[PDB]
């Protein structure tokens, strides 16, 4: 398929950044595009031959770039807090339409007034209540990873090692702990249920895992806190006889 | 040090009609540093007694200032904004444009 | 051309979903394409056509005569169907305009929970407090927290494969000292 | 939302001894105090008409504040040439604002306090009220001074407690201005340009408080690559004016939209030639 | 009303 490099990346107002794309294998165009939360992908350019063939309704600080093999870049200067969106590349062959046009999953860029606005989850696991498993003979465990920004995390459950999808929800989107700031950092819950019996062997290990998107080896972090790299961050129980 | 070059905008407070009075307003912002000379012209001329707003700021730390005076428009005088700032070499003058 | 379609469409499990989109200006030189984005995804192609009802495995395409309108119909829709659904317009002419997106149709999918069993339960933390909404029926709605010291989240339903089992739940929490899970969904 | 927001600038002078420091504090858009070092008897002013009701005595010790400010920062502008190894025969600037933002409920949203030297970045107080940032070597100094003598707590302390109060008594108080939104007077103008083009030029004027939003559209599509917007300015009576233009082929002005977002609006405008 | 004065820099 198309593959779109960074999958995140956090900036400061004022920097710059270039995003990468490489076409499905057999297409030869790329065309760009921006999708801010909430909102359908709006298009940038395409390019074919190496050169922008059409533009849609952004400046020139938007500046692209297609190489001899097809692949292809997206460079933005001046940043703005509200260039932070999901930036798409979809490729397709000879600028037409017999071969389908397919979309990368897309570069999450958020631009942030300050380094110090980035927070890592902290990730904490709720052990299932003794009342539901009277009731219900099944035990529900929660997660939650709060205080986080910005919203660049995925989590996963792992039973013994292995990541579990059954019985398994996550919030489809995280709440801001303070609804009526613009920058409010985050939280997200999930919950695994399983059978009261398999909750019941010790032997059994439940762990919730967060990966967070954060800074890079190169931002200067001045805070006392730690710095808020990119990091996996968990929490996890045995089962309770 | 930072220098920032001083934006200018002429105008008035309501749209001109030529004999009714109206105020000149002379908008300068986003300079620094702080010490500026504006100057009203009617015909080339300083215009007397012109007031000035408090000096304040923006977020990034530019200044801005509003320059204003009484004026009755008429359909051949000629109104400008004459600023001197240490980041211009000679004075800018934008003169007034009341389609603007 | 170009294409407006509802904002969104509500459905349970097993049902035929059927989404509409309205394309008044549509001209000879355009085709019809739908594409679905899931969370965390890239728009993917589910079917395209001209003039004629378009049946493939994900879907079936309705377009009349004056082709100035289409209809996408999912035929026995399932949770994992959840997901925006886009009804573009295309300029079939190579190096014409490339895909331009309208706002796209959100679809929400629920389970008509069989044995339905609403309770809130507390949970403690495993080294804390959160409460647990589970088992109520999908028509429930769980509102937002009015105390900034209280967070809810909406709900979400899970699927218990092996035992073909389905529960919704939600989840409050809080720091506060006086925090009673028993009036926390009230 | 709404804020209380206090701006002091203080500039050395080589040779004409005590630097001039000047404060003007803001409720939203709308000035009430101002203070300057140079006047003939400084005192603090008042610049609207809700703080012109308050007595001697609020008077009295805003001015005592303001004086005790300027003598503060004569010592300020003195260490910072120290710090960064500066002569005394340039002129150098010291910045500061500071305030309090209330959130929709009327609860303290957002507090800060963060200064500038010659136009840069010195030291800030972060969101959490309790430590710093610096800018740089010379603001790690001060940095490291603040922390010893707590003053981050001294400024959280009015942050949170008297900023919200005071501005919360100036909304009860100018309610009748400060929570009343004037809506934008509009009108779009038509200036030949050439035998083909004219400009639409979209006005609003008269409105309060100063966010707007002004955008053209050809055939829905916005067109903002190709419009000249104007930034936001002061009538000068308290309210403010802005204006947006696009370029129009002389035939195709009925293709363009004129569309305004502000608070004082029920519903956004469209307006046209 | 204006903030009390703090330490110098
Ligand atoms: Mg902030
Ligand atoms: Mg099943």
């Amino acid at each position: 398929g198309v593959t779109q490099s960074p999958t995140h990346l956090i900036k400061t107002r004022g920097q710059q950044v270039t995003l990468r794309c490489s076409p499905k294998s057999g297409h030869d165009t790329v065309s760009w595009y921006q999708q801010a939360l909430g909102q359908g992908p709006q298009f940038i350019f395409q390019y074919y031959e190496e050169e922008e063939r059409q533009r849609g309704n952004f400046p020139d600080r938007f500046s692209g770039h297609q190489f001899p093999n097809y692949s292809s870049e997206l460079n933005v200067n001046a940043l703005l807090l509200g260039d932070s969106a999901l930036y798409l590349c979809a490729s397709s062959l000879g600028e037409g339409r017999v071969d389908g046009y397919t979309f990368g999953s897309g570069t999450r860029l958020t631009v942030v007034e300050d380094l110090r606005n980035v927070f890592p989850p902290e990730v904490a696991v709720f052990e299932p209540s003794e009342a539901e498993i009277s009731h219900t003979q099944k035990a529900t465990l929660v997660c939650l990873a709060t205080g986080f920004y910005p919203d660049h995390v995925e989590l996963s459950w792992w039973v013994n090692g292995k990541e579990v999808h059954s019985g398994v929800c996550t919030d489809p989107q995280p709440l801001k702990e303070q609804p009526a700031l613009n920058d409010s950092r985050y939280a997200l819950s999930s919950r695994l249920r399983v059978s009261a019996t398999f909750w019941q062997n010790p032997r059994n290990h439940f762990r919730c895992q967060v990966q967070f998107y954060g800074l890079s080896e190169n931002d200067e972090w001045t805070q006392d806190r730690a710095k808020p790299v990119t990091q996996i961050v968990s929490a996890e129980a045995w089962g309770r006889a | 040090m930072i220098q920032r070059t001083p934006k200018i905008q002429v105008y008035s407070r309501h749209p001109a009609e030529n004999g009714k009075s109206n105020f000149l307003n002379c908008y300068v912002s986003g300079f620094h540093p702080s010490d500026i000379e504006v100057d009203l012209l009617k015909n080339g001329e300083r215009i007397e007694k012109v007031e000035h707003s408090d000096l304040s700021f923006s977020k990034d730390w530019s200044f801005y200032l509003l320059y204003y005076t009484e004026f009755t428009p008429t359909e051949k005088d000629e109104y400008a904004c004459r600023v001197n700032h240490v980041t211009l070499s000679q004075p800018k003058i934008v003169k007034w444009d009341r389609d603007m | 051309a170009k294409t407006t379609q509802p904002i969104s469409v509500d459905s349970y499990e097993g049902q035929e979903v059927n989404i509409t989109c309205s394309h008044n200006n549509i001209a000879t030189n355009d085709y019809i394409t739908w594409y679905q984005q899931f969370p965390s995804q890239g728009p993917r192609f589910i079917i395209q056509g001209y003039k004629t009802k378009v049946t493939n495995e994900v879907a079936s395409l309705f377009i009349p005569a004056d082709r100035k309108s289409s209809t996408l119909s999912l035929p026995r829709v399932s949770l994992s169907d959840t997901a925006v659904y886009y009804c573009l317009v295309g300029d079939m002419d190579q190096a014409g305009t490339a895909l331009i997106f309208g706002k796209g149709t959100t679809l929400s999918v629920s389970s008509d929970i069989q044995n339905p069993d609403p309770a809130v339960y507390q949970l403690r933390d495993s080294k804390k407090s959160v409460c647990l909404f589970t088992d109520f029926d999908s028509q429930t709605n769980v509102s937002q927290s009015k105390d900034s010291d209280v967070y809810i989240t909406d709900k979400c339903v899970l699927d218990m494969r092996s035992m073909d089992f389905k529960s919704n739940s939600a989840v409050a929490w809080s720091n506060k000292s006086d925090f009673a899970c028993a009036n926390a969904f009230n | 939302s709404h804020s209380m927001r206090y701006f002091y600038t203080a500039v050395s002078r080589p040779g004409r001894g005590e630097p001039r420091f000047i404060a003007v504090g803001y409720v939203d858009d709308t000035q009430f105090v101002q203070f300057d070092s140079d006047a003939a008897s400084p005192r603090g002013e008042p610049r609207a008409p809700w703080v012109e009701q308050e007595g001697p005595e609020y008077w009295d010790r805003e001015t005592q504040k303001y004086k005790r400010q300027a003598q503060t920062d004569r010592v300020n502008l003195r260490k910072l040439r120290g710090y960064y190894n500066q002569s005394e025969a340039g002129s150098h600037t010291l910045q500061r604002m500071y305030g309090c933002d209330l959130g929709p409920d009327g609860r303290l949203l957002r507090g800060y306090n963060q200064f500038a030297y010659d136009g840069k970045d010195y030291i800030a107080l972060n969101e959490d009220l309790r430590s710093w940032t610096a800018a740089d070597k010379a603001a790690q100094i001060t940095q490291r001074k603040w922390e010893a003598a707590r003053e981050a707590e001294q400024r959280r302390a009015y942050l949170e407690g008297t900023c919200v109060e005071w501005l919360r008594r100036y909304l009860e108080n100018g309610k009748k201005t400060l929570q009343r939104a004037e809506h934008p007077k509009t009108h779009v103008t038509h200036h030949p340009v050439s035998d083909h083009e004219a400009t639409l030029r979209c006005w609003a004027l008269g409105f309060y408080p100063a966010e707007i939003t002004l955008t053209w559209q050809r055939d829905g599509e916005d067109q903002t690559q190709d419009t000249e917007l104007v930034e936001t300015r002061p009538a000068g009576d308290g309210t403010f004016q802005k204006w947006a233009a696009v370029v129009v082929p002389s035939g195709e002005e009925q293709r363009y939209t004129c569309h305004v977002q502000h608070e004082g609006l029920p519903e956004p405008l469209t307006l046209r030639w | 009303g204006a903030d009390g004065v703090g330490k110098s820099l």
